[PDB]
RNA sequence: UAUGCCAGCUGGUGGAUUGCUCGGCUCAGGCGCUGAUGAAGGACGUGCCAAGCUGCGAUAAGCUGUGGGGAGCCGCACGGAGGCGAAGAACCACAGAUUUCCGAAUGAGAAUCUCUAACAAUUGCUUCGCGCAAUGAGGAACCCCGAGAACUGAAACAUCUCAGUAUCGGGAGGAACAGAAAACGCAACGUGAUGUCGUUAGUAACCGCGAGUGAACGCGAUACAGCCCAAACCGAAGCCCUCACGGGCAAUGUGGUGUCAGGGCUACCUCUCAUCAGCCGACCGUCUUCACGAAGUCUCUUGGAAUAGAGCGUGAUACAGGGUGACAACCCCGUACUGAAGACCAGUACGCUGUGCGGUAGUGCCAGAGUAGCGGGGGUUGGAUAUCCCUCGCGAAUAACGCAGGCAUCGACUGCGAAGGCUAAACACAACCUGAGACCGAUAGUGAACAAGUAGUGUGAACGAACGCUGCAAAGUACCCUCAGAAGGGAGGCGAAAUAGAGCAUGAAAUCAGUUGGCGAUCGAGCGACAGGGCAUACAAGGUCCCUUGACGAAUGA
RNA sequence: UGUAUGGCAAGUCUAACCGGAGUAUCCGGGGAGGCACAGGGAAACCGACAUGGCCGCAGGGCUUGCCCGAGGGCCGCCGU
């Protein structure tokens, strides 16, 4: 198919052929499997102290004093799982493999499928993104990589009728639960992904919910956050070309 | 650190010289233009305007700056005890704005006027 | 919902009487215990059988059936096209760490092939010669005497 | 329960064609595709060459693999073909998707089931 | 209706629950020795008033210097009194001063004290004098060398297994150990120091051939680095102490040469950039710390308080996180960007000085003995005839010789020179620093969020808890009455709230006081389920229900 | 050792590790090696049906009982 290139003013500047990978059939089950694997592989090993509750010479008195055969020390119960201050019976273990394996072919197919989901305007709108376009992904010229100011990227996205997505992501949610105590108090909607070629866009990175990536290493996660296909993306002309052989 | 526990810890357990940054208030439009700073370390000679509490809108001289409790006393910003004595209501400098400065110290004036440093 | 997830409330977790899931007595001893007494069933019988030759006096031959060569001749355009001629040593995988290359005779030979290998089976010759072809033994293959 | 959306659609399409049109094959193929993956067909070319004939579409209720030789000018229809299978079939005949076979022949006529 | 039963209401009791996190738990990166120059640890001191903790040491919460920092300060800990600070304090970094007693504890003794100069004790050097030095003890685990169980498994048990594990003795370091082939043995026209990781593989091997046990060569990686003696031939040409003088060592050999690309000697060719000794000496990177650092504290409404809702506006290489009277990019700290310092890499790399690599011919000059090897007895190992080691006995050759290649002997072949020595880097741990989290969230998580190894128990070894939360601000309740009264109570005052009033957010159940509804002093006990009646009921969140008659009308049926 | 789902398929998967980077995630390398592709025999050693016959389910075909009949079933035959 054909993809319309846009200049830094938001006007048309020709068109190049939209590569073959954008016609790869959308496969949400494989995309979801790849995101599930990526999210799991960054999780840290944890577990309670191997000796927690075992640091006592507590012994059971056995039969005779009208008491249950529970290990006691200084007339206080210890060690056993049913005892207060006792060991955890089946606790989280550090030795546990918390990683998920994925075949390269299966993962590569998911990258290709997620890239393709980016080319369907209805799937992108189904995902939740707010925009006023027909043609998707938004293809921009390589001169996008030379932009320095964030405010300049706002102007271009306003000219491209695609800024409404950043307004959607300009609302932080204060999560329910104790994640707050561990550093995970806030979260926000995922907005526009910016795929460049040389270096990730320093100019676009701070935009609400925006994620910046490069064509050589853009993965399933930035292409489909949370496993949900169809992210409103914007490619650089050279990025569109390089993302073809992935 | 991004961790909340460590963040609050470093603020409460901060040494005395590092507690100066805990008693900083925003400068007025004129003072921001004059010295090239957005905020300043509140001194016991400065005039301040209350922007947030129950005393919002009131002006007054800064009578005391407690570094340990990271709080300030401003003139007439008081509470009336049961006996009748008017005791100061401590204010967080974050809810306050500096209108006039005490430049009796040569070092503070020089620090405010230098483009490479800040006060 | 799994089997494991439906166990809360069952008391016994599928173990029958609560007197069952105790120690090793429920298993009849630890590991392979009683492989000749109470649990002799479906166990390989006791004893020694045969001998082993030292591993460095052992030869490992790389094998290939005529059917594998014959089905892939048109696809093997990177090898000699005579009046087809193919050096089998260049076709078989893991032929570096192997002692010798042997062509076996399973399947059909629909083409006229001139195969070069270290060893051939009686049936590998019969099928190649029987369809207008030749069999060439290597200088390493000159051990058959 | 199938996890692939494309297979779920193919089964639904094979069912629609079995009921609407006069076909008995597509509903029979749908029933095998609803069965576990291990029971699905994993057929090599040497079997299509042995049992198929020209002008009779070969229907594989699974996947076609590339071992062996195929000389016959046959049209093979399957859920998927391996890279080598599709290449070797297109050289002498035509490798068609089961999805196209339902559109080209909704009545399921002149067709041979191979597994 | 008393005693009383059930449910509820008001108030307690209790401290669950919800919310909160100054603590834990785990992972990751960095870094890593201390001590006779007396450590670590402990004791006793030390403040204006000082019990605990922390700090400090008779100069005692401290003294000096440089730098940073800055108008405040006098630790935890908000008191009273008083004091210090522009003579630039506090505070932080680096450096230094002081640094009681016991403690390896070292003059001698001793429950932290005492008695009349002290490296006690063991050593090396030696001016033979404690003159100059060394050792001792500590450290989270890691590391190396020795000693070495049992429960257990085998459904008993003895070999075997648990296991060279637990535990014990000795010892080093920041890492240890190992290490430049008498190797390997995909047998080769092949590999080429050593660790380690992946694999080889639960393969070979062991084993009441039961249960169990269990490598290696090779390969892919990580990191890479190779050398010094003894002897031959030289023979004092040498080394140590001292400023010197001078002394000490050394023919029982200091020093030169040399070290399997064998070397030496003799005769020659050429040449060095090898090696060894020594000088200089980083970039980068990583870890930590620091400087700088954009933009609203505008309108209205609610509120005790606006970070809320509605409205308007701004920054962003900064929309990580925290603070702030409620949810904050723009109020404060920070965060991006840029820059700075220290530490580690590393006294390494590079560079340099000096030295001199190598080759030919001849020469039986040299080349590590209780060894190699054999035997008796044991341990250990996968090591089977073929592991490694200990012990008793025996015991060789001399490169023209010897060892190895998984049974012995002999021959051939291939590999390699033991019985002397050193060696960077890649790997282990987590004390210490920093970072991180689908970990726990105060009966959890450490025993320990609190006085925590605290209170407390035991002669002792040892054992060992519980206790988090007023409020936006102490505004932490003046005055009056009562009372034996700083008690308590009443009234009163503050605050949005005192049912937030001090172990003070919330405030469950068990349960207690008072009280409401129902039952109740002639009557029977799994306490109820389902039906149906009495009596009782503010709203809200349910709105149906009764009777005449009529319609429909299964089975059944006058 | 089964099973369900998914990728690839006469193949399939990388391990340690290396480079990149948005730096534990992730992108690209890495096939060492494992399992499968032939078995039988203690070993020496030898080395197989890309189909020859008959039934016949599903499905297809026809002129509507008659044909073709994957899979499956019964035999042949082949390796040791
Ligand atoms: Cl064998
Ligand atoms: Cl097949
Ligand atoms: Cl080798
Ligand atoms: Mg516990
Ligand atoms: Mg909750
Ligand atoms: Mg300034
Ligand atoms: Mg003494
Ligand atoms: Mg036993
Ligand atoms: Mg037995
Ligand atoms: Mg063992
Ligand atoms: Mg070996
Ligand atoms: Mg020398
Ligand atoms: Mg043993
Ligand atoms: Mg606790
Ligand atoms: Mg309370
Ligand atoms: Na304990
Ligand atoms: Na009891
Ligand atoms: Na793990
Ligand atoms: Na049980
Ligand atoms: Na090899
Ligand atoms: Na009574
Ligand atoms: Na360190
Ligand atoms: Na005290
Ligand atoms: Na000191
Ligand atoms: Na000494
Ligand atoms: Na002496
Ligand atoms: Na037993
Ligand atoms: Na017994
Ligand atoms: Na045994
Ligand atoms: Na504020
Ligand atoms: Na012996
Ligand atoms: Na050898
Ligand atoms: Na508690
Ligand atoms: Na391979
Ligand atoms: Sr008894
Ligand atoms: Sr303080
Ligand atoms: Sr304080
Ligand atoms: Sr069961
Ligand atoms: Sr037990
Ligand atoms: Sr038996
Ligand atoms: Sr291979
Ligand atoms: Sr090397
Ligand atoms: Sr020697
Ligand atoms: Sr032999
Ligand atoms: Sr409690
Ligand atoms: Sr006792
Ligand atoms: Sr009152
Ligand atoms: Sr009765
Ligand atoms: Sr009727
Ligand atoms: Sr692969």
């Amino acid at each position: 198919m054909q993809a319309t290139i846009y200049d830094l003013d938001g006007n048309t500047d020709g068109e190049v052929d939209l590569p073959d990978v954008f016609e790869t059939p959308v496969r949400s089950d494989l995309i979801g499997k790849a995101v599930r694997a990526a999210q799991a592989n960054r999780k840290q090993d944890y577990g309670s102290d191997e000796y927690a509750g075992l640091r006592t010479p507590a012994e059971s008195f056995g039969s005779g004093r009208g008491q249950a055969h529970v290990p006691k020390q200084d007339g206080r119960a210890r060690r056993v799982p049913q005892a207060v201050k006792g060991r955890s019976a089946h606790p989280p273990k550090t030795e546990k493999d918390r990683s998920l394996d994925l075949n390269d072919k299966e993962r590569q197919l998911a990258v290709r499928s997620a890239l393709a989901a980016t080319a369907d305007a209805d799937l992108v709108a189904d995902r939740g993104h707010e925009f006023d376009r027909d043609e998707v992904p938004v293809v921009v010229s390589d001169d996008f990589e030379d932009l320095v100011k964030t405010q300049e990227v706002v102007s271009l996205l306003e000219a491209l009728d695609v800024h409404a997505d950043i307004d959607r992501a300009d609302e932080t949610k204060i999560k329910a639960g104790q994640g707050s105590a561990r550093g995970r108090k806030y979260r926000r909607p995922a907005s526009i992904l910016f795929v460049t070629s040389d270096e990730p866009s320093t100019a676009a990175r701070n935009l609400a919910g925006a994620d910046v990536a490069t064509a050589s290493e853009v993965n399933t996660e930035d292409l489909a956050p949370g496993g949900a296909p169809g992210r409103l993306t914007v490619f650089t002309e050279s990025a569109l070309a390089e993302v073809a052989e992935r | 650190s991004k961790q909340p526990d460590k963040q609050r810890k470093s603020q409460r357990r901060a040494p005395l010289h590092e507690r100066h940054k805990q008693v900083r208030a925003t400068l007025s439009a004129d003072l921001r233009e004059e010295y090239g700073q957005r905020n300043v370390r509140v001194n016991a000679g400065d005039t301040v305007e209350v922007l947030r509490g129950d005393f919002a809108g009131e002006e007054g001289e800064v009578i005391n700056v407690d570094l340990d409790k990271a709080v300030i006393h401003v003139e007439d910003v008081t509470l009336e005890k049961t006996d009748g004595e008017e005791v100061p209501r401590p204010l967080d400098t974050s809810n306050v704005r500096v209108t006039d400065l005490d430049l009796e110290d040569e070092k503070r004036e020089a620090r405010l006027e230098s483009e490479d440093d800040s006060a | 919902t799994s089997k494991k997830k439906r166990q809360r409330g069952s008391r016994t977790h599928g173990g029958g009487s609560h007197k069952n899931r105790r120690g090793a007595g429920h298993r009849g001893g630890r590991g392979d215990a009683g492989r000749d007494k109470h649990e002799f069933h479906n166990h390989e019988p006791l004893g020694k059988s045969g001998f082993k030759r030292p591993q460095k006096v052992q030869e490992e031959a790389a094998t290939i059936d005529v059917r594998e060569i014959d089905e892939n001749v048109t696809l093997l355009a990177a090898d000699d096209v005579a009046e087809f001629r193919v050096d089998v040593r260049d076709v078989v995988e893991e032929a570096d760490d192997a002692d010798y290359v042997k062509v076996l005779g399973a399947g059909q030979v629909r083409h006229e092939l001139t195969l070069i290998a270290d060893d051939f089976s009686e049936g590998a010759r019969e099928k190649v010669e029987g369809a207008g072809g030749s069999v060439e033994l290597t200088d390493l293959g000159e051990e058959r005497q | 329960s199938k996890t692939n959306p494309r297979l779920s659609s193919l089964i639904a399409d094979l069912k629609s064609a079995a009921r609407s049109s006069g076909g008995a094959v597509w509903g029979d193929v749908a029933e095998r595709l609803e069965k576990p993956r291990r029971t699905h067909a994993e057929v090599n070319l040497g079997r299509i060459e042995r049992y198929a004939q020209e002008d009779e579409t070969v229907v594989v209720p699974g996947k076609v693999l590339g071992s062996g030789v195929l000389q016959k000018d046959v049209t093979v229809a399957a859920v998927d073909f391996s890279g080598t299978a599709e290449t070797k079939i297109d050289q002498v005949g035509e490798a068609v998707s089961l999805e196209q076979a339902i559109e080209n022949n909704p009545e399921g006529s002149h067709v041979r089931v191979i597994r």
